């Protein structure tokens, strides 16, 4: 397998709904972030949220294609990053642009002791054809950049506390049920929504180091901080790397 | 469906409901650019071969843009090779190949863009949005380069780190995007064969196939990259491609004046 | 007054002297593009409201720019307003919020340049600057996004953190700069009421009134940003404001052709 | 009120006729800056001086509006930052540029002890109609930087001792009377030349954190070290933002 | 000599080899704008100046593009020098100062471009490159910066910290670059004297002169940078300038008429 | 003589013959790189290469100019420098632009020990004429940046011991005898080939700062940390500079 560019790496992905409940959510996880950062070396991406699905109402009204769609979303999740990232300031971390990411993230992350990102790809006009929804959302983009650094860690921060059976929040939340663990492969023969994207599941299956996702409740605080300790409070998600 | 109840389901759902994704799918198909040709000058069947190849073909386009918009993307060829050769044995993943591809096909789009540049043709980042020089007839035409811009974000394929989306995929997904009416692969063979035509001396011609045709007979990975083949299946507005002999004078005119030269690949 | 003495004024001086800030205002005055036209697509007026807004609009725009030159300014709109209040509720200051609204102003301009680029109509970043395309008959337009380039400078208003100079004001600062001749405002209603037309049912049309005349009966936060009004009283090229309603068929075109639609606001 | 995003700034503004006189005022401030260093956390932001003045002379005999001239002049500070930034390299300064300083500052400030830029604001052709002259300066660019990131302190380093009740080295030098303290209102209802933009004044008024900026003679050794502790050594600028 | 000799010892030696730097001398030219002018605008002789010079140069610049394509440059100037001074008095080096003149060369060329926006002239990064503005005939011309790329790669001269490579070398090396037609140097003197001019009563003017007589005379270092005439005697494509006086009314027109006025300088 | 901007900078260029050899050239290289961060402030620039020589072959048969194969040699050395900080990546180093290295150095080393950059100078299209291949190549650009900085120190790896009297891999390898040191002056009114620019000969003759640069075999372990440290492993060039 490739080797791991920077193994000390912690990739955490806040999910753009989490940021859409404004203070009374972002307050907390300001403040639970602060603690962490003398713990870990965080790379902190950020989702879309409901303002992409206004755009994509808009933009699906003016009959746009997919690829279209994908860099307006994307948008969305760069200035959550730019909210979240102003908050911890005052702690030394700043916004950085994809390009820097992809480049320089080496010698940001040794001048501080994280930043913020977006957690869209930079598929733009070049993403793959066949749903008029952009595929490659911010839970893949997330996967596919700790995937290729060879991070740590991934983890996954929402506004449930996992993955259910059915949509605990839809029309069917009286036969939803928790799942404790579950793998890639058996969520991807399912049918039905999940919390994170259905490409993610795609993404695992060619993966080379990360071997778990654990997807946790942003809502309830000390979990995020359980979670990157490796304690099980959520939902997690095998990927089918096998270990050494 | 309707505008209100997918309106709805866009604010109340998971983009990966079901639900939502039909609803979606009936939303009205805006072409941005349906007068335009997507055409890749491939980086090792022709631009590597020098001014035999590279200079009948630039006559070529300079006579074609008087009646066909063109989008001209550039192949990146064996100097890429050459880097994916070095960083693949110091153990670099797919998604740093990714970048070290795309500075090779910007070397080929810079030396193409320098001999179009007296015509008027320009070299573009963001071709299919370079709305003047494509509605000028005075220009009528673009280059580009034909990496895509995953870069780091480069979904690996099932084995090794060479990246599986490269400049036959960014070409592609330019005219699928667009929603071009034709895309034209220009390479060094007159098209699909039965084998390969290089190391192999009874190789049957093949005008026309689909892709699941392709599949069943072991020619997935052949004269196209095979990750290009499962985008067409998918595509909605580009369902057909063709392949042909940029090195035979006149081929690339005579597509584009709708002659059935090289290979056409159908999607269905 | 002369050059010689505006020169040693200019050396000698504080630029805040009186004697200085009178010999400047004496120089000659050039108008960079004096036959161009700004117009301001509404964000919530026109474009929030999707296909039976725009469609029309961009058809009255390519059908205009054959007569007319365009420079075409987009808003923001109900995202900005989420932003803005996801921000203000964290305790953000203006010139954050004022990042913040401008890439919701660049997402309505790129959806918009996509609609139009078939007719060659591009998106630019320096409109007043875009000199080609404004000068060929076959484009004579270009579209820009209306936020200005404050940023963390941004002047914060007396009370909140709401930036108070956003795409109104941008894109009258444009017509300005560059000394075009006028200066439109496409929204969604006729133009100025006595009041708000939307919550009140007894407002009166106003077809022509002065900014000092507004104040004088409470008017002055309305149909335009209170700020771009005083803007307006400071101008040195554009006096006059016109305010049209978008989804009126024909109403651009009608006041580019020297029709007296929607409300006329002078400076003086 | 807002909050504080980088509270442990302090921002200093150079004139750019302090600049324009040469290594013979450049040097000896360079090694009080260096001094400065192990002290503070810097935001050094540098202004235009006389190189404006002769791009305006031209623009202005070329007819160009003022939304023309202002790039121009921003030009001239950027140049003068660069020049600061050259001399203070070996200590780990250098220049950065307005997106850097708006979204990236804290990254910046987390690596070396301080940076420079440009003081200018970036207003372009998006500048206020009304006057010839550009109105939103250097003074003015610096005040809207530090009240925006509520840092500690904004201090402007002049070559003069501060602000008179007339131009010391103009036509009235005679009945020019030195002020050790004023408020923001009591200069913008004044007439008569000031060593600050007029414009400064005005965004005093909208101010929400810095309460007091004082102006002081660079061209004195000591003087800008003092300032930066809260000593009384040039003219305080009561900004009418009131204590708690 | 063939292209497969010169292959082999590209990849079998060193770049210094003579042998292969033989072989490549031997090597096809192609020139990317051939039928183009490069013009420099003088910062000091002209642009400094203001209205009476700039004004009646325009007008010869929009009248010259109806037969002449034109790449204009512009010179820095007495505010360059004024930061040439204070730099130098520092000590600083002369790659910190080549970047100091840049910023100058490019305020000059925003000045000119403004002036010139209302006819479709645009300011580029890029001219050689910027292939659409001069292939309509609407426009025919760009505006660029005429400092070099080099920044603190700056070549030093032999003696102080002024850098060597100002304006008039980089307008020179990018009609050599592109194999331009004519290079034409607009100045404030009808062209090349005996002594200096403005210091001298008793020069004598030179309709031409080659290069080496130049510099058997003393005159190295006079109207032109005395490192652009050691370029001027490497050069594959231009291999003669033209100085002429931009303060004299249709000077510039006449130039590009082939009148002799002014002082021809050659290579050879 | 001007100032040194940066006089703790040792500066350290990698030849592309040397990147060409792979992981079995590379992989020692990147570990005695990485024991010599914590003793020195390193500049790592990387050259060009094979791949150039293959732009050169083709960029001739379509008869382009000198200035047009400039940039596109330059390529293959930012390539290069992208592979290198990849495999330091983990140690907190990463590749920086040319923008960044002329005017960011200083804030760039004070956040990590290393960075890497692009040997070849931006002359691009402004390329001096003359021959039909680009004089100012990668060890020209290495030694400009140096002299500029005032650097401690510019070492030239190579996969050769260093200037003999001959190609030592040539036609006349049984004439060439190892130089064990020469100066600028006698290298450069000699005729035939160099492992080094002969550019590079001229701005030595122009140099105000470095007097010696020293070209040792990267081949050999050991050579680039004795050569940093001032020990004769190689071939000593004089540039003419003279010290105190
Ligand atoms: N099987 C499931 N298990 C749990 N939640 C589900 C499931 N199916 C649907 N959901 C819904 O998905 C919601 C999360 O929405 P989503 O993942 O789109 O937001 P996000 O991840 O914060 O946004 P972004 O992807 O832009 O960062 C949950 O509130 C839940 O109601
Ligand atoms: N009331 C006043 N009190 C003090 N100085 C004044 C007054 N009025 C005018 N001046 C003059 O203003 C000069 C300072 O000029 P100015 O403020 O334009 O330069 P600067 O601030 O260094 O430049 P920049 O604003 O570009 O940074 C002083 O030397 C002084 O002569
Ligand atoms: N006099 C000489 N002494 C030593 N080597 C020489 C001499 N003349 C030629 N060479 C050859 O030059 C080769 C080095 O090639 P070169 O300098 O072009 O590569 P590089 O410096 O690694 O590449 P780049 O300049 O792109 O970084 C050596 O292998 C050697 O064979
Ligand atoms: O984006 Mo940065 O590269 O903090 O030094
Ligand atoms: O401008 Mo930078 O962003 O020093 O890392
Ligand atoms: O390129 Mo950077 O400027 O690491 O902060
Ligand atoms: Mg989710
Ligand atoms: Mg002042
Ligand atoms: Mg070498």
């Amino acid at each position: 397998r490739p080797i791991r560019l920077l193994p000390w790496l912690q990739v955490v992905k806040i999910g753009g709904r989490v940021m859409d409940r404004g203070a009374d959510a972002i307050l907390p996880l300001v403040e639970e972030l602060r603690k962490l950062l003398p713990e870990h070396r965080l790379l902190i991406l950020t989702g879309a949220g409901v303002r992409a699905r206004h755009v994509f109402s808009v933009g699906l009204d003016l009959g746009l294609p997919v690829g279209s769609l994908a860099p307006l979303a994307a948008s969305e999740a760069g200035q959550n990053g730019h909210i979240l990232a102003a908050m911890l300031a005052s702690e030394g971390v700043s916004y950085v642009e994809h390009p820097t990411v992809a480049d320089q993230l080496a010698i940001h992350l040794s001048a501080t002791r994280a930043v913020v990102g977006s957690a869209f790809p930079p598929y733009h006009h070049h993403e793959f054809p066949g749903s008029r929804i952009p595929p490659h959302r911010a839970d893949t983009g997330a996967f596919l950049l700790a995937d290729a650094f060879g991070a740590a860690g991934l983890t996954i921060v929402e506004n449930v506390d996992g993955i259910y059976t059915a949509d605990p929040n839809g029309p069917d939340r009286g036969q939803a049920r928790f799942l404790p663990e579950t793998s890639a492969t058996d969520l991807a023969k399912s049918e039905g929504p999940l919390p994170v994207d259905r490409a993610l599941l795609d993404v695992m299956a060619t993966a080379r180091h990360i071997e778990r996702v654990q997807v946790v409740n942003g809502l309830v605080p000390g979990r995020l901080t359980a979670a990157l300790r490796g304690e099980h409070v959520g939902t997690l998600i095998r990927t089918g790397v096998r270990p050494a | 469906n309707s505008t209100a109840e997918l309106e709805e389901l866009l604010m109340q759902r998971s983009l990966t409901d079901p639900q939502l994704q039909a609803a979606a799918a009936a939303a009205a198909d805006f072409r941005i650019l349906p007068d335009a040709t997507v055409i890749k000058i491939g980086g090792q069947s022709v631009i590597d071969r020098g001014r035999a190849a590279v200079y009948p073909l630039v006559d070529e386009i300079v006579a074609a843009r008087k009646n066909h918009k063109l989008l001209i993307g550039t192949g990146a060829g064996t100097r890429a090779r050459h880097l994916y050769s070095i960083a693949a044995g110091l153990g670099l993943p797919a998604g740093v190949l990714a970048q070290l591809g795309s500075s090779v096909a910007d070397q080929n789009a810079a030396m193409l863009g320098q001999l179009l540049a007296k015509h008027g043709i320009p070299v573009v980042g963001g071709a299919g949005l370079s709305a003047v020089p494509l509605s000028l007839a005075e220009v009528n035409a673009v280059v580009f380069s034909g990496m895509p811009p995953y870069k780091l974000w480069m979904r690996p394929a099932a084995e090794g780190v060479i990246p599986p989306y490269r400049t036959d995929a960014g070409c592609f997904l330019l005219a699928e995007q667009f929603g071009c009416k034709q895309m034209i692969f220009v390479k060094d063979e007159d098209g699909l064969y039965t084998a390969n035509p290089k190391t192999s001396k009874d190789a049957t011609f093949i005008p026309r196939i689909s892709v699941d045709e392709m599949k069943a007979k072991g020619l997935h990975d052949s004269i196209l990259e095979f990750p290009v083949l499962d985008l067409l299946q998918s595509a909605q507005h580009v369902r057909e491609v063709q392949v042909v002999n940029g090195l035979v004078p006149g081929n690339l005119t005579r597509a584009l004046a709708g002659e059935h030269v090289g290979t056409i690949i159908t999607a269905s």
